[PDB]
């Protein structure tokens, strides 16, 4: 990778199968939305 | 009923006739076995 030499490694084979544990990468992430409600065009050109 | 479960004794090792080379998780698939 890059330049470097680096390991690539999956352990969900060898490690974490079988047993009732969970693979520590799967992770959760949290991202919260808002949405104007009732909003009126006040009193301008915006409303063409 | 499970009369089968009691002809032989279920943990009674005689030798291992094969290695079922799997080993999952089986609490899963609890009906494909009587």
């Amino acid at each position: 990778v890059g330049d470097k030499l680096v390991f690539l490694e999956a352990l969900e084979r060898r490690v974490y199968q079988a047993t009732r544990v969970a693979y520590p990468l799967i992770g959760n992430i949290d991202i919260t939305f808002i949405m104007p409600m009732g909003v009126f065009q006040a009193n301008s050109m915006d409303r063409y | 009923s499970d009369r089968i479960a009691g002809l032989f004794n279920i943990p009674a090792g005689i030798i291992p006739t094969g290695n079922v080379l799997s080993t999952i998780e089986v609490c899963a698939h609890r009906c494909i076995f009587d």
